[PDB]
């Protein structure tokens, strides 16, 4: 009965948490880029793309929200609490993973913006750190997809 | 504890690396250290207070005039920043922590800041105000170091007053009224008119005990050198610099001490 | 009584799913926090000198191991799910399975968070120590590896608790 | 301790054989209507049966509280009496008759009703009073009632004592300033004396509290030692228990208890006994009798 | 029905124990790195306090294992008493481990600095830390005793 | 009945609070001992007494917990709600008293150790303070034992 | 049925709060004594008065708790909710008074220990202030005794 | 039936709050007295006026508690809720008034210790301020007594 | 039924809030007058006005509470929940207004003590500010009286 | 029904909130005026205009409270739950508006005291902020009166 | 029958939150105006734009509240469940929008008044920023007007 409400709430949380995490990471990276621009403006665009990389987390959250929305329909089946609660849990897990990854990526980018300016040879290390951080987001997306798969009971 | 990783970690690592790398040559080293400090730009307030430390002396020196134009030659950005004679003093009262208090405490301008002794009194008052402002920003282990430095300055001023400045109206009352455990128990130094009396007063603090020793050196100098030299000798404690703590002030002090040692080297 | 009856009448499937999701979420959050903590020090050291990038990468790998273990635990929990039949929606077996799933998820998440925080702090200290002297890197790495065992112990406890699932 | 009939946290043979004997109860439980019938009171100390009984706590607590109240009353009376002797020895003015007499009379009368009630309950065996209904009788400030009163004149005696106490309040404040004005600082004595009398009266219970605490600690130590000796009668276990009991007696029973008792006794002596004498000031005269050389 | 509390006890016992274990290991580890900056040899031996802190996690892990094994529903009827006892047993072990690790972390962090200053006092620091670590062992004893009360 | 769900909770809380207090005392004691022994290694051995004094609270709490655990036995007698409630009260009282005593002992011992090298009289002063503090822990243990014993009747 | 739970909880709360107040007072006094006695040996024993003055409150609280515990006797009288409510109120009052007295005594004793190095003429004033503060403990004990006495008269 | 569970609680709360306020005032009063005695031992004895007046609040609280305890007489009359609730409210009011008066007296004494140390000419003003503060405690005690007097239903 | 609970709670809240506001105002006034007691003792005597105003506000609050209490006569007329709710609301309003007025008057007096110490010509302004502040307490008392009178209109 | 349980409470809360806001604003304005008068006694009399203007909040709150109290009369006509809920909502809106206006006027007057003390040219001009705050308070009072006018709309 | 309580509460909340936002804006506006005083007393009149904006926000809030109150007609069109929940939601939305707009307007106006001394010709740009911020107040008023009857009168 309330399973559709639980699923809708879970999808909303999955969208909102990922959006907030991506926004925080992007804001931190933008502040770092603005600080670094006055020193070596030639390198302002050399790290702007990893700064805006929070769009990846935003898109992942949007995809998770769309997937959660797709799976809820009375016509297909009168899904019970076992389905709505599962969808809500999958959405919440995906959103929390996205928010954590976004915050970590924002901090890492804030560090790397100054690090690359101080040492151009550290760009590869910063990229490696960013990829290691985004591994968590990839794992979270995989877990969310796996959890949402079983929700179609 | 997690706030250090949340913010300030990269700056702390850079400062630690610069300090670990540390060890007209003196002027060149001072300029390099000042450039390193400036390029580093929560911790902003700490950096502002650290700069204001020497900026108080820089502003006191600039307050002259009387060959005032020569102050541009010593425009070291570490302490002689442009942002940090009552008419000009009111203008200079901004952008400094101790300036608003000194505006009222030293409202006599040159009358209370005569270059013979009263200028030193105004400088000591400004240093006391800056030390109070720094101690106000409590929350870290640097409070003990700041208290030790302020105590050393106050005790050195009291020793200088009792030695010869007593005739310059630096009496027992002036040992704390004008001469910047000391914030609570400085009254013991008001009667330490002799070197033996100075050692006896130092006996009230067992850590300060045996620091004076024969008092042939360190305490022999006037102004703020008597107990400040004790802090310089004991600065090996500052050399500890435990991690995950505010060590920017410690690094600045170490760089200043290294510059002073290089200057004292000179022609061997 | 009536409030107690309502509290006892809550659906165990919802609690089990909540715990399963929370395990993965907390593991991811702890791993990300540890990764950021290690990365700040690594970036600082690289700015000081890029010579120790290979040594620093070990801390990042160890931090990501926590996320990997959390993902494995989440996959196991997802495998532990059942069809949740209507007739046995309040059966003692279903309630026991849901409570066990929630407990295992909470334990796994908390252990992963603690291990991630400890590993991040250890790596942050170790990067600065290596920057101070490369000779001490071996001992710091050994200490970090020893401290990483908290996540493994938590995962073992969660796996042991996972055998209690008996949902029809 | 000999008076308390407790030796090393254990009773022993009193001067009598047994103060209280179980009324019948050849096989009946102690908790009964018959309970225990006393042939005669043990003169040397408390009844040996009472110490180890379940009812040990209430009776001992009541006895200790009554003893503390009586001892405090006696000490306050002695301190107040010393005032007249001090005034006569120093040949003080009429202030003694002006202030010392009301000061020693008001508190004495105020505590007299309670002391006399305690004595009468002890003497007349007015079990309708016990520890509680005595305070209950003392509780009522208003007249009338007196249903539980045991003193035949208590109905009028309480009113008389209340009137005397009320009238004594100004008599301890006016005459000394009156004499000072006639012969031509009482604020220090004003207000302070009234509250201080109650404070000193209350503080006497510290002795009873300390005695009860010492008894409880000793009982706990003795119980631990007995439990070690009975079930763990094995040689190693018995030796370990004996060593532990010795260490505990050295620590709590010997050191801590004695230190606390000494501190409390000194506090009581200064607070109340010294309050009515000494008066402070002065200095210790000392000649150059080779004191440093001595 | 009641067995939910019993299952929660085992999870809480491990979670709260590891929470204090990580805090103790973090503080101990930070001091070790500080000493290792200058004193090369002293840091290697000083890792024992960190190893001591990590042991508390093992003690909590074993306690959790016992609680899990005793929650077999199909073996014996896990009445409310068994669930209440198991939850109580875990709560003491988890809470005690958290406190015991916290003291070790505080003591260990100072101990690294003390050893780096005067190597003579290294024995004294170990003795105090060992005495403090006994509290976790004390908590382990209470956990076993409480868990043993699952007879009826 | 539901009485064990409170009695065992109180028994566990006693040990938990006692361990928390012991740890809080021991942390401050160790910090003070390290601070003192940094400059005067000779007095380090004499400064370790407050650590053991604080640790004794852990043993007291363990004894109280053992007594509480042994005091519950459904196979022996029907543990009514009164017995469980009294056992829980005894456990809570003993644990809170132990925690407070541990915190106080830790603060006092840290202060004394910091002042230990200043004057040798601290070796006696801090010992006296620690004994006076542990007196409170002993009193709390006695009160807990009395309450646990009184819990056995339950009409 | 549930009244003995309330009574035991009240007694336990009285004991625990009195212990906490005494511990806070003792810790403050110990810090003050450690600070003062470094300079002079006078504070070692001549100023150890608050160390026992604070433990007096703990002793009083333990006595009140023992009295409350002895008050309950189901085998002698089936206690109604009146007895439990009265016991809980008496325990709460005793514990709160003990905590307040402990905090005040600790603060005053720390101040006196700090001032000990000053003119010794203030020792009498410090002792008087400490006694006036400790009077609160006696007042609380009296209130608790009155409540316990009125407790058993339930209909 | 549940009236005593409120009346006894109200009496205990009155006593506790009065004691807490008295202690809060006495802490500051004693700190100031110790400071003044260290500075000037001559007036130490005469400076205990706020310290002594602090105990008046505790005495009033004890009196109110005794009156409340005497109010609960189940044998005399079946205690209806109308009496227990009134007694509890009277106790709460008396305790709150005592706590407020204690805090005010503590602040006043802390100021007045330094004021007299600088110049003893302000002793009269300090005493007047203390009396004005204690007027609140007296009013609170009177209000509590009046409220407790209405236990007759 | 349960209306006396609401009435007594309202009266107690009124008394408590009025006492708290008066205490805060008096403390602020004393803190302000502490400096004037030394800088110019001649003007210090005239500086006691804010304390008197705070006492007056407290007296007004107590009078309102006493009137509310006197309005409760169950034996004369049954107290419906309407009357109890009205009385509780009146008491809460009076207490809140008194507390706010007391805090404002205390702050005003604390400022005005230094203001008059610097210049005696500010006494008129201080008096005007105090009167304006006391007007709020007067309005609150009037509102409380009106509400108390209206509380008896139920049937 | 239980109408005054909410209507009378809201009527009281309106005056309570209005008094609190007026007190805060008057306290800030009085502190500023005292500082200005210390700076210059000439401007003390002329700078009381914001203090007086802050007093309109008390009058508005008293009027609203009187209207709300008169709006409750079971004898004239029984008031349903809606009849009391509407009055409570009107009172809450009026009180919150009065508090906001008082805080804004207090801040504006605190700034304006210094503004007038520095530049007398802007002294009269600064009254625009106070006029705007008074207009906001009047608008809130009008909204509250409109809401309260629906007392007789029920049926 | 309990819906009118929620409706009246929503209208009151709308008015209260609009007043709170207006006061929060006006406090910062007055602080900035006082700061700009003496330094440039000529521009005192030109600095009253934030005051006008705050007054406009308050007037809009009052108008929205009066519009909501105009729907309190229990003599006809039985309120049903919609007339309470819809009115409460509309009032809450209008009040929150007013509070946010007031905070933003206060911040922008204080910043502009402080910056009015430096580059005095930037008053037009400051007013443009203030208008772009205060457009949120009009948007919130429009949303509240839309929700005033969309779910209120369609209960049938």
């Amino acid at each position: 009965e309330t399973a559709p409400f639980f699923g809708f709430l879970g999808a909303a949380a999955a969208l909102v948490f990922s959006c907030m995490g991506a926004a925080y990471g992007t804001a931190k990276s933008g502040v770092g880029v603005a600080s670094m621009g006055v020193m070596r403006p030639e390198l302002v665009m050399k790290s702007i793309v990893p700064v805006v990389m929070a769009g990846v987390l935003g898109i992942y959250g949007l995809i998770i929200a769309v997937i959660i929305s797709t799976g809820i329909n009375p016509k297909a089946k009168s899904y019970y609490l076992f389905d709505g609660y599962a969808h809500l849990s999958s959405g919440l897990a995906c959103g929390l993973a996205g928010l954590s990854a976004g915050m970590a990526i924002g901090i890492v980018g804030d560090a790397g913006v100054r690090a690359n300016a101080q040492q151009p040879k550290l760009f590869v290390g910063m990229i490696l750190i960013l990829i290691f951080a985004e591994a968590l987001a990839l794992y979270g997306l995989i877990v969310g997809i796996i959890l949402s798969s079983r929700a179609g009971q | 504890a997690m706030t250090f990783n949340i913010h300030g970690g990269y700056l702390e690592a850079i400062v630690r690396g610069y300090r670990a790398g540390l060890l007209t040559i003196v002027e060149k080293c001072t300029l390099k250290l000042v450039d390193e400090y400036k390029h580093m730009l929560p911790l902003s307030t700490f950096l502002e207070y650290i700069t204001y430390g020497h900026m108080i002396d820089n502003v006191v020196l600039i307050v002259t005039g009387r060959d005032v134009q020569e102050l541009l030659e010593k425009c070291h950005p570490l302490g002689m920043f442009d942002s940090i004679m009552r008419e000009l003093y009111r203008l200079v009262l901004v952008d400094t922590p101790l300036a608003p208090y000194f505006s009222e405490c030293i409202t006599s301008e040159d009358l209370d800041d005569m270059n013979i002794e009263i200028m030193r009194n105004t400088l000591y008052k400004a240093y006391l105000e800056d030390f109070y402002k720094f101690c106000q920003k409590l929350g870290g282990a640097t409070a003990e170091i700041m208290s030790d430095l302020l105590a050393f300055e106050a005790d050195r001023r009291a020793v200088n007053i009792t030695i010869n400045s007593i005739g310059t109206e630096l009496t027992r009352d002036d040992r704390r009224k004008l001469y910047s455990l000391y914030p609570y128990g400085h009254e013991e130094l008001a009667v330490c008119e002799d070197i033996d009396q100075v050692r006896g007063v130092m006996e009230k603090y067992p850590p300060y005990q045996s620091i004076f020793s024969k008092l042939s050196y360190g305490e022999s100098q006037m102004l703020d050198k008597a107990f400040y030299e004790e802090e310089v000798k004991r600065l090996c404690l500052a050399f500890e610099q435990q991690f995950h703590y505010g060590v920017f002030f410690a690094y600045m002090r170490l760089r200043e001490q290294e510059i002073r040692n290089l200057m004292w080297i000179s022609e061997c | 009584s009536s409030w107690s009856r309502a509290l006892v009448k809550i659906s165990p499937y919802t609690f089990s799913a909540i715990g399963i999701a929370v395990a993965i979420g907390v593991s991811v959050l702890g791993a990300a926090w540890g990764i950021y903590i290690t990365g700040s020090s690594l970036i600082g050291a690289a700015i000081k000198a890029p010579r120790i990038t290979s040594k620093n990468l070990i801390s990042v790998i160890f931090c990501e191991a926590v996320a990997i273990y959390g993902v494995i635990v989440a996959i196991i929990l997802q495998t532990k799910l059942e069809s949740v039949p209507a007739s046995q929606i309040y059966a003692p077996e279903s309630l026991r399975a849901g409570y066990a799933i929630f407990a295992s998820g909470i334990i796994v998440g908390f252990a992963n968070l603690v291990c991630g925080l400890c590993v991040g702090i250890i790596g942050s200290s170790c990067a600065l120590s290596d920057a101070q002297n490369s000779s001490l890197f071996v001992k710091i790495l050994v200490i970090e590896i020893f401290g990483s065992a908290l996540g493994l112990f938590g995962v073992i406890v969660g796996i042991i608790m996972s055998a209690q699932a008996s949902w029809p | 301790g000999l008076i308390y009939n407790e030796f090393f946290s254990v009773p022993f043979e009193i001067f009598s054989h047994s103060a209280y004997a179980c009324r019948d109860l050849s096989c009946s439980e102690a908790t009964t209507v018959g309970l225990i019938k006393v042939r005669d009171t043990y003169p040397f100390g408390v009844d040996p049966v009472w110490h180890g009984s379940r009812s040990e706590l209430p009776f001992l607590n009541s006895l200790k509280m009554k003893m503390s109240i009586l001892l405090g009353v006696a000490q306050m009376n002695l301190g107040i009496i010393l005032s007249y002797f001090n005034a006569t020895f120093f040949r003080i003015g009429v202030n003694i008759w002006c202030q010392f007499i009301p000061q020693i009379i008001f508190l004495n009368s105020l505590f007299g009703y309670l002391s006399l009630l305690i004595i009468l309950k002890w003497i007349t065996g007015s079990q309708a009073d016990l520890y509680h209904v005595m305070i209950y009788m003392f509780l009522s400030p208003t007249d009338e009632l007196g249903d539980n009163q045991l003193f035949p004149g208590q109905k009028t005696a309480q009113l008389v004592l209340l009137l005397l106490a009320f009238v004594s309040v100004p008599w301890m404040l006016l005459p000394k300033p009156f004499i000072l004005k006639m012969q031509h600082h009482q604020m220090i004595h004003t207000i302070e004396f009234v509250l201080g009398a109650v404070s000193n009266t209350a503080s006497y219970l510290r002795l009873w509290a300390l005695s009860l605490a010492h008894s409880e600690l000793s009982s706990v130590f003795y119980e631990k030692v007995l439990l070690l000796a009975w079930g763990y009668n094995n040689i190693l276990i018995l030796i370990v228990g004996i060593i532990v009991f010795i260490f505990a007696t050295v620590g709590v029973l010997l050191v801590m208890e004695t230190l606390s008792a000494f501190l409390h006794a000194l506090r009581l002596h200064w607070v109340e006994f010294q309050n009515k004498f000494y008066e402070g000031d002065g200095y210790k005269f000392s000649p150059f009798s080779f004191a440093l050389l001595d």
